[PDB]
Formats: C-alpha cells, sequence, structure tokens
RNA sequence: AUUAAACCUUGUACCUUUUGCAUAAUGAACUAACUAGAAAACUUCUAACUAAAAGAAUUACAGCUAGAAACCCCGAAACCAAAC
C-alpha cells in the first residue's frame, strides 16, 4: 500500500538498507501494483524505519 | 478447387440494437443485489450444466443423472456406452 | 496521481483497445502444422488459541474486555474456524505469547 | 445554490476528495448546478485496465454457451469435430469485479466521460430532446443514463431512452464494465452513486464468508 | 626466454584476481526486471486518431 | 534465375549527369485515413517532414 | 549464361527408411476435395486481498483466491450374444 512517488520511495528504502545491507539492495518495483519486491528479510528494520518517518 | 463467379450480396449489422446494447446488464446482480442472487443463477441452457462445468466425462454422467429417467431407451443406451469410452480414455489414458 | 492526469491525455478508452496484462496468457500448441504434427476420529482434533493470538484479540478490542469470553464471539468475530467437514472435536490454547499476553 | 455533497463515509486524511460538477437534466444550460466529493478509495482507484479487460472477458465469455455437435467416424450411419452442448462458464471474485467497477468510474471521470446529475428527471418525454442535450453538453454519441431503482424511473426518460438505441437506461443495479465501455459517456444521478459507494465501499474489511451474507 | 623464473612470478597475479571479481559480481546479477506503469498507460495511444 | 529473368545493360535515362542533373521522380500521391492506425504514421509524418 | 530456343560450362529424381551412405529398399498416371495431439495433482508465470484468502463444504506461523500453462489417426487374426 504505497501511495505517491515510488521512486522517492525507492531512493530513501536504497539508501536506508544500503548501510544495514552492505550494499544496494536488490529490488523490483511493480508500479502497475504500487508494490515493492525486495530480495531477503528485512521486515523488522523497514517496520521501525516506518514507524521513524510516521507511518 | 474452383471459386465461385458472382460476389455475394453487402450485408449492413447493427451493433446498437438492444441484445448487443443490453450485453451484460445485470451482470453484477450480487454485489449490486446484496448478494441474494448469485451471477451463476442468472446462467439459462441445459439443465445438466446450470451454474457447472467439468469435463467431457462429467458432463456427460451429469446429463444423464439429470434427464436419465426423462431420456429415451435408445439414447439412455447409447449415452451408456459413449461414458463407457470416455470413461477409459480419461482414467486409463 | 500523475497517472489519472495521462488518462485525460490520452484517447478515450474503447472495447477493442483492451489487451490483457503482459505475461498473462501463455501461447499454446495446436496440430494445424508440422509443429503439432508428426509426434484417530475419537481423539479429538483441539484447535487451539494462541495466547498471543489471544492477546491482540483484547488490545485490538476485537473482543469486548467486559463481556465475558465465548467461542461462538470469537467465531463471529473470525478469530477461528471451525470446520463440521473437519470434525473438529476440541479446543485448546498454544503456549506461545506466554510472555506477551498480561 | 449550489448543490453540496459530501461522502458519508470517512475518506482518509492523507487522501484528498475527488469533486466533480452536479448537474440537472431539467434544462439545456442546467450543466452545472452543485459541486460533490467522490471517495477517493472509490472515485481515485488506480486506473488498472487488465481488471477491466478481465471483466470484459469474464462478462463475454461467462454466458458464452455453444450448441455446436457433429457426428464422428463412429457416428455415421469428424476426427475432432463439435461434441454437443459447450459452455464456458467461470466466476470471477466478488473483490475483483468491485475493484474491476471501480476502476471503471475513475477512468470515465478523469476522461470527462462522466456525468454526475442529481436526478433523471426530464421537461418532456420526446426523445428528442435527450439526444438535442447531449449535442448541446457535447456529450458522446452513446450516453448512459442509470437511476438509483428501476421501479421509481421517471416515465418521461422512459419513453426518451426506450426510443433511443444508443442512449440505454439501466438501474443502479444493472451497472456493467461492458454497458460503461461501450457507451462514450456515463450520466449517473447523485443517490445512484452513493448506492454505487455503499456496496463498492462495503467491500472493506471483507470477511471471508462461511455462509451467505443474507 | 627474456624473463626467468622469478621474473615471471606474480607479475600479473593482481590482474587475474579482479578479473574474476568483475566475473562475480556478473554471475550473482540475477534478478526479475522491474514494471512500470508508463508501460500500461502508454498503450492507451495506440487509440489516438485524427479529429 | 537469371535464365528466367529479364536483363540489361548499364544505361542513363538521357545522359542526366553530363550538363546537369535531373531528378527523375515528378509526382508524389498519399491516401490517408482520418481515424486509421496504419495511417498513424503517416498522418503524423504530415504534421512534421511533408513540409519540409 | 548469352546476340541467339538447341551448341559452351556445371549437375548421381523425390519422400520414407536405413546410420550422420545409397547405383540399396519401399511408395507415387495425373487433377479436385477430404485426411491424424484431447486431460491440471503439483509447480513457474499473471493479478486480487492478506494473518488472513475464496459468493457454504477450502487452506493457512504468508498464506489464500483467480487466470494462463498437457499428453494423435487408420489397420488384424480373434471372441461372444441374439436373429436368419
Amino acid at each position: 500500500k504505497v501511495e505517491g512517488d515510488i521512486w522517492a520511495l525507492q531512493k530513501d528504502v536504497e539508501e536506508f538498507l544500503s548501510p544495514l545491507l552492505g550494499k544496494t539492495p536488490i529490488t523490483q518495483v511493480n508500479e502497475v501494483t504500487g508494490t515493492l519486491r525486495i530480495k531477503g528479510y528485512f521486515d523488522e528494520q523497514l517496520k521501525a524505519w516506518l514507524l521513524e518517518k510516521g507511518f | 478447387a474452383f471459386v465461385r463467379l458472382t460476389l455475394p450480396p453487402p450485408k449492413v449489422v447493427d451493433r446498437w440494437n438492444e441484445k448487443r446494447a443490453l450485453f451484460g446488464v445485470y451482470d453484477n446482480i450480487g454485489i449490486l443485489g446484496n448478494f441474494e442472487k448469485h451471477p451463476k443463477e442468472l446462467i439459462k441452457g441445459p439443465v445438466w450444466l446450470r451454474g457447472w462445468r467439468g469435463n467431457e466425462l462429467q458432463r456427460c454422467v451429469r446429463k444423464k443423472k439429470f434427464v436419465g429417467n426423462r431420456m429415451f431407451i435408445e439414447d439412455l443406451h447409447n449415452l451408456n456406452k459413449r461414458i463407457s469410452y470416455l470413461y477409459k480414455h480419461f482414467n486409463r489414458h | 496521481g500523475t497517472s489519472l492526469d495521462l488518462l485525460r491525455s490520452l484517447p478515450r478508452v474503447s472495447l477493442a483497445n483492451l489487451k490483457p496484462s503482459p505475461n498473462s496468457r501463455k501461447r499454446e500448441r495446436r496440430p494445424r502444422d508440422r509443429r503439432r504434427g508428426r509426434k484417530h476420529s475419537f481423539r479429538h482434533q483441539y484447535q487451539p488459541l494462541s495466547l498471543r493470538r489471544l492477546q491482540y484479540l483484547i488490545d485490538l478490542g476485537r473482543v469486548d474486555p467486559t463481556q465475558p469470553i465465548d467461542l461462538t464471539q470469537l467465531v463471529n468475530g473470525r478469530g477461528v474456524t471451525i470446520q463440521p467437514l473437519k470434525r473438529d472435536y476440541g479446543v485448546q490454547l498454544v503456549e506461545e505469547g506466554a510472555d506477551t499476553f498480561q | 445554490d449550489p448543490v453540496l455533497r459530501k461522502c458519508e463515509l470517512r475518506i482518509p486524511v492523507h487522501r484528498r476528495p475527488v469533486q466533480a460538477w452536479v448537474e440537472s437534466l431539467r434544462g439545456f444550460e442546467q450543466e452545472r448546478i452543485g459541486l460533490a466529493e467522490l471517495h477517493p478509495d472509490v472515485f481515485a482507484t488506480a486506473p488498472r485496465l487488465d481488471i477491466v479487460h478481465q471483466v470484459a472477458i469474464w462478462q463475454r465469455n461467462f454466458r458464452r454457451i455453444s450448441y455446436a455437435n457433429t457426428k464422428t467416424r463412429a457416428e455415421v450411419s469428424v476426427a475432432h469435430g463439435p461434441r454437443g452442448p459447450t459452455s464456458y462458464y467461470y466466476m470471477l471474485p466478488m473483490k475483483v469485479r468491485a475493484l474491476g467497477l471501480k476502476v471503471a468510474l475513475t477512468v470515465k471521470l478523469m476522461q470527462d466521460d462522466l456525468h454526475i446529475v442529481d436526478s433523471l428527471e426530464l421537461p418532456t418525454a420526446d426523445p428528442q430532446y435527450l439526444t438535442e442535450l447531449a449535442q448541446y453538453r457535447h456529450w458522446g454519441s452513446s450516453v448512459l443514463l442509470v437511476d438509483l431503482t428501476h421501479e421509481e424511473m421517471p416515465k418521461n426518460v422512459v419513453a426518451a431512452t426506450s426510443g433511443l438505441n444508443s442512449f440505454n437506461l439501466i438501474p443502479a443495479v444493472g451497472l456493467n464494465v461492458y454497458s460503461m465501455l461501450k457507451h462514450q459517456t456515463l450520466v449517473l444521478t447523485l443517490p445512484s452513486v452513493a448506492f454505487l459507494e455503499d456496496k463498492l465501499l462495503w467491500q472493506d474489511s471483507r470477511y471471508t464468508p462461511l455462509y451467505p451474507f443474507r | 626466454p627474456y624473463m626467468t623464473a622469478e621474473q615471471e612470478c606474480g607479475h600479473a597475479a593482481e590482474r587475474r584476481a579482479q578479473a574474476f571479481e568483475a566475473i562475480k559480481a556478473a554471475a550473482t546479477s540475477k534478478f526479475p526486471k522491474h514494471r512500470y506503469i508508463a508501460d500500461q498507460l502508454d498503450h492507451l495511444n495506440i487509440s489516438k486518431k485524427w479529429s | 534465375t537469371g535464365r528466367g529473368t529479364s536483363s540489361r545493360f548499364l544505361t542513363s535515362v538521357l545522359h542526366n549527369g553530363l550538363g546537369r542533373y535531373v531528378q527523375q521522380l515528378q509526382r508524389l500521391s498519399l491516401s490517408l485515413s482520418r481515424d486509421a492506425p496504419s495511417s498513424r504514421g503517416a498522418r503524423e509524418f504530415v504534421e512534421r517532414e511533408v513540409t519540409d
């Protein structure tokens, strides 16, 4: 359930996960469905990071 | 082979006739009708396949059950023989 | 929603214009040409409710804390699924959430 | 006095309401009489035309029944010929069909093919008036008229639409994707929009049913 | 032979290691491709016509 | 194919380039449809490149 | 190729089958028509919704629903029942 500029989210998501993951995350963007696919499990870090944004 | 030596007459078809114009109307009866009537209930046709679909053997077997008592004796015997071939083909090959 | 704006610029859609999503439908092979030419019941089946599963219902307010817990109410809230065809005979609890349900 | 409508259900805070010009069919120049708010979750859904494409295929194909039959070599007193009555019936999930209807509504509004009206009532029953009014407002050659319920639809509108092949009159429950696509522009009464929104917005918290909702 | 066995040893070791590292990156780059709304939306231009 | 097909010798129309080159093409005719995907490219060509 | 139809130069009919070979071996007077690949248990792919999913009967500690995705033809010696 991503709304707005997906590219802006991807840039921030890529930046946030690059240090934690150690390299740029491998991701696939399904713009038609408005979803982002990421290899590996990083829900806990992303969920906490989303809370920081205020979502 | 050989081909016609005369041209067929031109034909004009109306695409906005009531049947074409109203095709698909009330297809949302369930969602817009509180789901009281399922769209499957709107199917009109052979009794054994109203709201139901299956393979040829299933369709034939269901047909026999629905109208077996009301079918002709000759037709029933033919249907029984036909069912045998269908059963073996799908269930053994 | 810039996508909506593009629709206004784009021409009016028609029935013929509709096209299936990419990769939604695979191709098929037909014999038109040479391509396909040539060749235990007695033991109760207890359905348990986890303490963690119990905790969120109260915390989410799905089940009223004042009202005593009722298995029928849980079914009313779709908390648990019981199938007569499965012949479920009992209800249990799951150790999960022992440390998270105060 | 503008006719001001607000969505009965709670619009999301992060989503702004969708708005359109309220119209009336009483007079030729009554193009705009009010401003109405439309739920973003209904009238601002993503334009997923494959769902609409799938729904249109479903509409064409779930009613498809072929009665072709032929006698094979064994039945001669065709190796692969049609074999009796054959049907192609299948069912889409109610969630998808509701979503497909939601997608279609946005496209018509964004393409300026949807015209929200207070009521269908017409000063005269002459079919000429409806056609002329459509030309007056530059509506498409085909205009679809939707009312809240079939029983209460005005007599004057019935006569005008009944005699017009390209202008079809349907009730709220009769709305379907194929009719919307076949008709260049859509005319909806304000009560119908609320009726459609309620059913479409009902999908929220879609309890998987163990029995019919009734 | 101009170069003795001592000269040969280790002269090209650095390049060989780098070449494999590039090979490793290319090998482990399998992933699906992204999907864009513009592709679906641009399809409607197929219906464009003159007034 | 050569046996079954015609052939000619190298030649010039009227020694076109001896004094001054003359373009052989003299007339172009274009048919278009207002509402046709097939002619859209030609229709777009008319807007932009036909004048040039 | 040619100025030129024939001359000059080059070239061991076709399908099937043998083995990736026939100077083997099968089959063809010719024309027109007719004449043989059919299934979803699981998976990938395409989407909906999601600790829930399916319009009753189904599965679930990310699952669940929908769609698409598959496997020919002709031909024995025989055998049996009931009439004639």
